[PDB]
């Protein structure tokens, strides 16, 4: 829309975007340390600094916005813009200390990418190793680590934890050369900060570190994939880092990343060691490995001759496909199905009867939002970072203060005007379910709210989607096998274990005639199993998750992983006709054990080794903001 | 050394109109041309524009193209020092015959249908050059492994002659390329010539003689030679295959192990190549120290020639001679670079170290008495003229030769042609030193020893110069460009300052920061034109690197030089053309 | 110490590691002060000295030539290459000649120096010494 | 004094690089033990990482310990880029080549080798000067008197 020259190259570019962005767009690379795509324009580092030929002057890239026939020189025809990019960057390397060696950063670091590229070459302020010093505060963690001398200060940290995340976590102390980043309240694991390793991920020096990635290995060593992150239902897209079990580095998960969107959450952040944790990789029966063909035969029999007394506890962490595979399987052999959910989710949906999803891109158009039920930060963690409009509350608010909400009470929802996003989570509403949904059903025809149901597993509304009108009471399943109604289960992940305690399995094992239990742990329910199969962790799968992110769908790249669905869709080879199903319903009413945490979601991050530590420090906090 | 003039190629455009494009690079100046017009402009620049030496041929792998394969072709005209390089797309896999045009193009037509599966309809019984008769890859391929396809299990006799049974070291890999069996060295010496005369000579693929590893064939009738034959390969080990997965400066050790007798030229060749590339200038004293360097080494190789030459024919006395000298040498060498054959001396943008306390006193004392061993050789060996008369008329190389085999080196400079790269496309420090070209007349076994002996004189001359010029540099002058980003700082440097320190984590973990474009270069290594054509995409690997083998080409004529004679002097002539198994990739 | 007790090797030079080689034969080292007699033809010797990078279009034809030796031999792998293939994991180098023949010295370097071969037939002699010494 | 023979680790004695020295506040070493904090730029730099087995962990106290280190020289090329890539001063040649021994698994170097190969090369020819030769009588034999200056 707009015709643009760098460097005496004509480039067409749309009129509201900068000369920087432009010129990366257009391979043209321009050094630069404080301009992010995602944050506020901060033009302090200077580093991006063109020669703008119609003025006669030195600017900033990152804050030019195109102009029809403007003629702009980088460093490729200017010696101005050479001689500053040598001046900032050794500036920038006057205190930064000779830490390379053992930094984490190493390989992936900007100064050091653009330090050898475009720097002096040469030590021209004489600074000896041994007095790299800038003024430095311990910000009291246990996950993060702030090297001030490393610090290049872009103020990128401060601008995303006030603008993306919004925790206000983190504050420049004292001015001048020795401004240094601090973390507001401390210790910083148990303060307003949601451990989201944003700030990790934006540093772009070793300046901020991730302590559990520290001197494991070296950032040029791992592999990378990205996929999508089910550890709850909003669908972000992140990077895992692995290695393989060559000379680079081990066989297993080392880190994770969120992308330059920065969606990511502290799960998905520090939750990477559960992929590494007491793993299920092959079929067993008992303790004994045994072949996945003969698990075939046995499960074929079970189902063949014994689907009718035989019932199928679904998982949400499941992807589509192989939730739709077991689902035909089931209907093959007129088994019972279930799922925990089945519990909260699906009778609240049931009454709602119609419900919105939008994207998280769909956002923009609401004029307020009301959450109810549970603490929205704490479910879905990154959707905290776009409701950015007027927020009102009922129900339980811990982290969700960030946002200042204001409490409402149900009569209030009536008077409320235009645009309404009612984010509610279901899980949370105790009794009040039916009543909750039957209020906001009317809300929805007769105001046209969006009524936005926020599941607190990652594919719980797909399951109710294809579970609804024939899936049985978890209670009632629970029952008919106390009845020997139901000899066989097969248990898909420890979503059940939100309801019953371990010692229920432990019995359930003497009296069914078959426990098969389908997850990805060796330990945890699967120990009471007959039967043991795995279950794919993110990275060790294709599937299609339907999220607040959309109908994503996951690449499969860790070389460990089980093929979860090959191995179902070789079974159902073996079933080709419908026969049926059978539904039990029952009244009793089960409670929820525990709630969920933002440091501990569901049966996946519990087995985090980090954050379970996370989580032990901040259990019984339930005030963060005042 | 310019490349094609702007007369020649309004020539060529008025001639092919549509049907060629030319273009510049940085480095390279030549045409595009389209597949059937390809042979037309060769034989057009070849006799109608004086592009008569033949340089090297070679191909490039693009998958992502339909054709897939682009012929590259570098050829040279002696009358006005140009270079021209024409590239075209192969139709179905194939590619015209140049060996009617350059017989030397042989050869190398067989090394592109061994690495990439190119046939050139008309190659007059096309085999694969390196690899057995039946092979079924092409290893210059991008989809084809760098270590090939591991099929069978070859455990370590010594450790399961002793129960061990685990792996002897981390890096031990048991499984194993597919070995070849006796039968199917056999199908490839069959498949190599087809009967002519009565019995089949077989001088290989190892045998007693100086350059054991080369393998012979001879077509006999009684003791005359009909038909003649080479097949290399008992040391292809996959350089050019190696260098596409390494960075720019990791792979100048291996250019030691090429011509493993003269480590510090080739590094000089491969340096000089990519300093062109990354436009990287090379301080004074370095300069000075790579030009005595690698004269000292050329006479180190020339004296293995002589010595070995000398082997031949009994006369062990020069043998010990030339060893004793070579041992001083080697002495001085050791000392600088840190080891005796593969020297691993030279560093992108300049050497590795400065020279070693008293370095300039030892060759000193050098130059002074090798003048005066020169003359003991020159007496020694014409003292017994049972030989003499053995070389003052066989193996004489016409100037047609020459340019039509792509010689080089002291092979070319006996024939009369006064092809010297260091004064025809200067490097390091040839331009600001002094020295003569020695050429023969007749052109003949003799002419070439000579020509090898003189060029021993001419390098005590430069290596004169190069001495008293390091003598008048402070001790404070650079030996390394530091401040060009691709060249690695010392040690020294980093353990002083981070500004250092980014420079040497830079290039090793990402390479250099190469840009796209295409070079070529060579040097004038003791065996001929040894030259680097290398192909950037840009980073810090090249896409494709060829290594034109001066030494190669020059074996190339042998099959002409031994026809209709006697077997005697074939081990005369393989001496007069001074070859080296290394060299052929 | 010193042995009266001969050994007749035939060097296999294949590469970079055969140059050193011919250097530790002249007169600069004096190879022959520990009984080494160095016959040519494989047919005579005992002692199989792999000098050089081994190609998978040699191993056939070098195994050939250790069947060829009398029973009473030994194998020294000279280098890298001929050890465990070098620096050469490609597709066409045999990694290390213990693959296809049994060695009893390996002689690490790239070359080895004179003296570093020399010491390395010293090992081999060291092991002959103590070899018809135990049984 | 410049051949590059066996390598060997360097260790901490006092007369460690500036660069070194500004990181032991990270480390976990001992007096008279490895000075390598495992950055990896030796077998990053090497063109046979392969050969290279390194490995360090990050200890409870938030210190940094190397744990492997292993070099197997039967794949080596004696090319020194390692040596040039090391920042901290550890990795070196020595000038021990007297190794030819019997079995693949006796050319395989571990930490506490290189470690006794570094020691022995320090103490015995650390102070001697950067030279030609080290010795003139062992090339006198060849040479003879020669004319030294300054
Ligand atoms: S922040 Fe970058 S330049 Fe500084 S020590 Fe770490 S890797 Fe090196
Ligand atoms: S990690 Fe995230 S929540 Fe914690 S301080 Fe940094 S930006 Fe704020
Ligand atoms: S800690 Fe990192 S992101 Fe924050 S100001 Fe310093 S360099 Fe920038
Ligand atoms: S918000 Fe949910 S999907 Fe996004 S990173 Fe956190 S756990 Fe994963
Ligand atoms: S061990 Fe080294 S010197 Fe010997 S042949 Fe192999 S690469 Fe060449
Ligand atoms: S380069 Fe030096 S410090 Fe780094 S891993 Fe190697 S020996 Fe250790
Ligand atoms: S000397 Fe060369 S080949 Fe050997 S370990 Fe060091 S860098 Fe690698
Ligand atoms: S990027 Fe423009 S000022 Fe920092």
């Amino acid at each position: 829309k707009v015709k643009i020259y760098i460097d005496d190259v004509e480039i067409e570019a749309e009129k509201g975007k900068t000369v920087l962005q432009v010129a990366l767009e257009n391979g043209i690379d321009i050094p630069y340390f404080c301009y992010h795509p995602r944050l506020s324009i901060a033009g302090a580092c200077r580093m991006c600094v063109v020669y703008w030929e119609d003025i006669n002057r030195l600017v900033i890239s990152c804050n030019l916005p195109v102009q029809e026939g403007m003629r702009v020189r980088t460093h490729r025809t200017s010696e101005m813009v050479r001689e500053q990019q040598k001046y900032l960057l050794q500036a920038l390397m006057t205190r930064h200390p000779l830490d390379c060696p053992i930094c984490d950063k190493a390989g992936e670091c900007d100064l050091q990418n653009l330090g050898a590229i475009y720097g002096p070459q040469k030590q021209i302020v004489p600074i000896s190793a041994l007095e790299k010093e800038r003024e430095e505060h311990d910000w009291e963690s246990d996950f993060l680590e702030y090297y001030s001398n490393r610090c290049v200060v872009c103020y990128r940290c401060t601008r995303a934890c006030d603008e993306v995340v919004g925790t206000r976590a983190l504050y420049v102390e004292d001015r001048g050369f020795h401004s240094n980043i601090v973390p507001a309240v401390r210790p910083m694991d148990t303060s307003t900060c949601e451990m989201c390793g944003i700030c990790v991920h934006v540093c772009p020096v070793g300046a901020i570190i991730s302590k559990p990635f520290k001197y494991w290995s070296r950032s040029w060593l791992l592999e990378k994939g990205r996929t999508v992150c089910n550890l709850c239902p909003v669908g972000c897209e992140i990077q895992i880092e692995y290695g393989v079990g060559d000379w680079r580095s081990k066989r297993k998960v080392y880190r994770t990343k969120p992308t330059d969107e920065l969606n990511i959450c502290a799960k998905g952040f520090f939750g990477y060691d559960s992929i590494n944790h007491k793993r299920l990789l092959k079929t067993k029966v008992g303790k004994r490995e045994e072949t996945p063909g003969n698990v075939v035969n046995l499960l074929t029999t079970i189902l063949t001759e014994h689907g009718g007394k035989t019932g199928i506890v679904f998982s949400a962490y499941l992807p589509k496909e192989v939730i739709d595979e077991v689902l035909r399987i089931a209907k093959a052999s007129q088994a019972y199905v279930t799922a925990p959910q089945s519990v909260d989710l699906f009778k609240f949906l049931d009454e709602l009867e119609e419900y919105d999803f939008p994207t998280v891109k769909e956002f923009e158009k609401a004029d307020a939002f009301v959450f109810i039920g549970d603490d929205i930060t704490s479910v879905a963690t990154v959707l905290s970072y776009y409701t950015k409009k007027k927020v009102y509350k009922i129900g339980k608010s811990v982290r969700d203060e960030k946002l200042q909400p204001e409490e409402i009470t149900y009569e209030d929802l009536q008077n409320l005007e235009g645009n309404v996003f009612v984010l509610v989570t279901p899980h949370a509403l105790n009794g009040e379910i039916k009543e909750v949904a039957t209020k906001l059903k009317e809300l929805k025809r007769e105001k046209g709210f969006k009524v936005i149901p926020v599941p607190k597993d990652a594919n719980a509304l797909y399951l109710y989607e294809v579970l609804k009108g024939i899936y049985s009471d978890l209670p009632a399943v629970m029952e008919a096998c106390e009845r020997g109604d139901i000899e066989n289960l097969i248990i898909f992940g420890e979503d059940i274990l939100e309801f019953y305690e371990d010692k229920v399995f432990e019995e359930l094992k003497e009296k069914l005639e078959h426990l098969v239990v389908v997850s990805p742990y060796e330990d945890g329910l699967s120990e009471y199993a007959h039967i043991k199969i795995p279950m794919s962790l993110m990275g060790e799968n294709e599937g299609t998750y339907k999220t607040f992110f959309g109908e994503v769908k996951g690449k499969k790249f860790l070389p460990w992983a089980f093929d979860d669905l090959a191995f179902w869709k070789y079974l159902g080879e073996n079933f080709k006709e419908e026969k049926g199903l059978k539904v039990v319903k029952s009244s009793s009413n089960l409670r929820r054990r525990f709630e969920p945490h933002l440091y501990r979601n569901n049966w996946i991050t519990q087995r985090s080794q980090n954050l379970s530590r996370l989580y032990e420090k901040n259990k019984d906090i339930t005030v963060y903001y005042e | 050394m310019k490349w094609v003039n702007k007369g020649t190629v309004e020539r060529v455009k008025q001639e092919f109109k549509d049907e060629v494009k030319y273009y510049e690079t940085k480095h390279t100046k030549g045409f595009e041309v389209s597949h059937d017009f390809l042979k037309p402009l060769l034989k057009f620049l070849k006799e109608r524009e004086r592009f008569l030496h033949f340089v090297d041929m070679t191909c490039i792998d693009f998958p992502e193209h339909p054709n897939r394969f682009q012929g590259v072709y570098i050829l040279y005209n002696p009358e006005e020092n140009e270079r021209v390089i024409v590239k075209s797309w192969a139709k179905d896999g194939k590619l015209p015959t140049v060996e009617d045009l350059w017989p030397g193009a042989k050869w190398a037509e067989r090394e592109a249908y061994d690495m990439f599966g190119v046939v050139f309809e008309g190659h007059e019984n096309l085999r694969r050059m390196f690899m057995w008769e039946g092979y079924e890859h092409y290893p210059l391929r991008k989809d084809f492994p760098l270590q090939g396809i591991p099929e069978v299990e070859l455990p370590s006799l010594t450790e399961v002659l002793h129960g061990r049974t685990d792996p002897p070291s981390h890096d031990f890999e048991l499984v194993h390329t597919k070995l070849p069996t006796l039968e199917d060295l056999e199908r490839t010496e069959k498949a190599r010539l087809k009967k002519k005369a009565e019995l089949v000579l077989n001088w290989g693929p190892l045998h007693p003689g100086t350059h054991g590893t080369i393998w012979f064939l001879f077509d006999l009738e009684g003791e005359k030679v009909v038909q003649s034959d080479v097949i290399l390969g008992q040391l292809h080990r996959g350089m050019e295959k190696l260098a596409e997965n390494l960075h720019y400066f990791q792979f100048i050790p291996y250019t030691d192990r090429m011509d493993y007798i003269s480590a510090i030229c080739n590094e000089l060749a491969y340096v000089e190549t990519v300093e062109r590339l990354l436009g990287v200038e090379v301080p004074e004293k370095a300069r000075y120290i790579r030009t005595m360097f690698a004269e000292l080494q050329r006479i180190n190789s020339h004296l293995l020639w002589l010595g070995t030459g000398a082997l031949d024919l009994g006369a062990l006395t020069v043998f010990l001679y030339a060893f004793r000298e070579r041992e001083k040498i080697m002495d001085i060498i050791e000392g600088n670079a840190g080891y005796r054959l593969t020297s691993c001396f030279l560093r992108i943008g300049g050497v590795h170290y400065d020279l070693a306390e008293g370095t300039l006193d030892v060759v000193k004392h050098f130059i002074k008495d090798f003048p005066n061993r020169l003359k003991e050789y020159h007496t020694l060996l014409t003292r017994n003229r049972i030989w003499l008369r053995r070389t003052k008329d066989v193996g004489v190389i016409t100037r047609e030769d020459v340019h039509n085999y792509g010689l080089s080196g002291p092979v070319a400079r006996g024939s009369g042609v006064p092809y010297d790269l260091r004064k025809l496309q200067p490097y390091a420090a040839y331009d600001e030193v002094e020295f003569d070209i020695p050429v023969g007349e007749v052109g003949d076994v003799y002419d070439r020893y000579l020509v090898r002996m003189e060029e021993m004189a001419q390098s005590v001359r430069i290596i004169e110069q190069c001495v008293q010029k390091l003598e008048k540099l402070p001790k404070d002058a650079p030996y390394l460009n530091k401040e060009h980003p691709a060249v690695i700082p010392p040690k020294e440097d980093v353990f002083h300052d981070l500004e250092s320190m980014v420079k040497s984590f830079r290039v090793v973990v990402h390479g250099e920061d190469a840009p796209p474009g295409e070079v070529y270069f060579a040097g004038e290594n003791p065996r001929g034109e040894l030259g680097f054509f290398i192909y950037s995409k840009g980073g810090g690997k090249p896409y494709r690197t060829r290594i034109r083998s001066g030494a190669l080409y020059n074996l190339s004529i042998f099959p002409k030089l031994i026809q209709g004679r006697t077997i005697a002097d074939a081990i005369a002539l393989l001496g007069s053309l001074d070859p080296v198994v290394g060299e052929t990739d | 110490w010193g042995r009266r007790n001969s050994l007749w090797p035939v060097t296999i030079g294949l590469a970079c590691c055969a140059i050193e080689m011919m250097h530790t034969a002249a007169s600069r080292f004096d190879l022959d002060r520990l009984g080494v007699i160095f016959r040519a033809s494989p047919r005579q010797a005992d002692v199989l000295i792999v000098a050089g990078t081994v190609v998978n279009k040699v191993a056939p034809m070098l195994k050939l030539i250790w069947d060829q030796m009398p029973d009473p031999k030994w194998c020294i792998s000279m280098g890298g290459c001929a050890s465990a293939g070098g620096p050469f994991p490609t597709y066409s180098t045999l990694q290390g000649v213990d693959r296809i023949i049994p060695v009893d010295v390996y002689i690490p370097g790239c070359p080895p120096t004179p003296q570093g071969l020399i010491y390395g037939i010293l090992q081999l002699q060291r092991k002959i010494k103590e070899q018809g010494i135990t049984k | 004094k410049r051949f590059r023979g066996a390598h060997g680790h360097y260790v901490w004695d006092g007369t460690e690089p500036d660069s070194l020295k500004a990181i032991e506040k990270f480390m976990s070493y001992e007096k008279a033990k490895s000075r390598c904090v495992a950055c990896y730029m030796c077998q990053t730099a090497c063109p046979m990482p392969t050969l290279f087995r390194i490995e360090a962990v990050q200890l409870p106290n938030g210190k940094k310990k190397v744990v492997r280190f292993d070099m197997n020289l039967l794949n080596c090329l004696f090319c020194g880029l390692c040596v040039d890539a090391c920042p901290v001063g550890c990795l070196t040649m020595t000038d021990i080549f007297e190794l030819a021994n019997y079995s693949r698994r006796n050319e395989v170097l571990r930490m506490e080798d290189l470690e006794k190969f570094a020691i022995d090369f320090k103490q015995r020819r650390g102070n001697e000067p950067d030279r030609i030769w080290p010795n003139d009588e062992e090339r006198e034999k060849l040479w003879g008197k020669i004319e030294w200056s300054g």
